[PDB]
């Protein structure tokens, strides 16, 4: 019964949304077969296909604030051929919107930013411009900075993002411990000893302690409060460079010679 | 300072090994140093401004029974580079060998 499953949202129970889900899902056999699958689109179809959408959705979000990643990707996946179908059926709606914005985001919580610009590409068209961006300026503009290389600007929107959580939070956790991660990396190169104030202030830790906890993790000497990066990294780098792979790549200067020697006569 | 010399086999030593073994007065080390080199018992150069020998040949002394072995293990070493090098450099262009 898909009104079960409607109201379990309003209640605001999304614990109470995944146990009713695994029924439903024998059902969502039902459901497709009541569409022809789009093969005549009529508006008795229209209707049909409404519900559809609408169970689907409920229980995509559901999965953000469980923290269940695998059942929102793969709902995720039906979701889109569901949008993108002709050239506009009742596949606008605010909760179109707000989807994509949370997709997005999850592609960059991955960090793998391969997949996070072909989803842009996909979007870039129709949909980006009709909508203009103001749910999506908070991805594109995220995406954006830490491209550009001013992190302050990319830090600012997590900040800022308190004033619309729903399910945002899910993914804005992910983020910043990778930020944090990417400036230490940059600043690896940039200088070896740093003040302790100094360490704190750029990766915008609250604390000192937890600043001390990053350092532990990460390796790194402690040494009359100053972080001391070029020892263990340089060592890690070498035993690294050492494997079955890169050894045919190499090219010996003595196997360069044998190669162009052979190729005259042959 | 033959003794001294021939035991350390590195490339360099500092002033401050002679000054301590002989005990002798740093102005009558870099004689001392003058003498060796006259003799040809030993060969190399002299820094002053970093208060080093730079010993570069060191004359053939009796060769105990030790230092058999010891000629041994690295001849054996060097047996295996050779050994390597010719059998992958065959395969290497193996097409060509007229």
């Amino acid at each position: 019964l898909t009104k079960s499953l409607s109201i379990a949202f309003e209640n605001g129970d999304y614990a109470a949304c995944e146990k009713l889900l695994p029924p439903i899902k024998i059902e969502l056999i039902k459901n497709n077969l009541l569409i022809p699958d789009l093969s005549i689109q009529n508006d008795i179809y229209l209707n049909d296909l409404m519900i559809t959408k609408r169970i689907l959705e409920v229980g995509a979000l559901a999965s953000i604030q469980t923290f269940n990643f695998d059942s929102f990707e793969n709902y995720f996946n039906q979701l889109k051929p569901y949008y993108f179908s002709n050239n506009h059926k009742l596949s606008e709606s605010d909760k179109k919107s707000k989807l994509i914005s949370l997709y997005l985001l999850n592609l960059l919580s991955q960090n793998n930013t391969t997949k996070f610009h072909s989803e842009l590409q996909y979007l870039d068209k129709h949909i980006k411009n009709l909508e203009d961006d103001s749910l999506l300026s908070y991805p594109i503009k995220l995406d954006r900075w830490l491209m550009e290389g001013s992190y302050q600007k990319a830090w600012d929107l997590l900040q800022s993002g308190s004033q619309n959580i729903s399910e945002f939070d899910s993914f804005t956790d992910i983020l910043k411990s990778a930020i944090r991660d990417e400036i230490a990396k940059n600043t690896e190169l940039s200088y070896d000893f740093l003040p302790l104030s100094n360490i704190k202030a750029l990766l915008f830790f609250n604390n000192e302690k937890e600043t001390e906890k990053f350092a532990l993790e990460r390796n790194w000497p402690i040494v009359n409060s100053k972080v001391y990066f070029n020892n263990q990294s340089k060592e890690k780098a070498d035993y690294e460079d050492e494997m079955m792979h890169e050894e045919d790549q190499k090219t010996n200067i003595i196997e360069k010679a044998m190669d162009y020697a052979i190729s005259i006569e042959n | 300072l033959i003794e001294t010399v021939f035991v350390k086999n590195i490339r360099m030593l500092s002033f401050e090994d002679i000054s301590k073994a002989t005990h002798l007065p740093k102005d009558n080390v870099e004689h001392l140093v003058m003498r060796a080199i006259s003799l040809g018992l030993l060969k190399g150069s002299i820094d002053q401004v970093n208060e080093l020998v730079t010993i570069s040949w060191v004359q053939p002394r009796i060769i105990s029974g030790d230092q058999i072995t010891k000629m041994k293990d690295r001849l054996v070493e060097w047996n295996d580079q050779v050994e390597k090098l010719g059998k992958k450099m065959e395969a290497r262009g193996q097409s060509i060998w007229v």
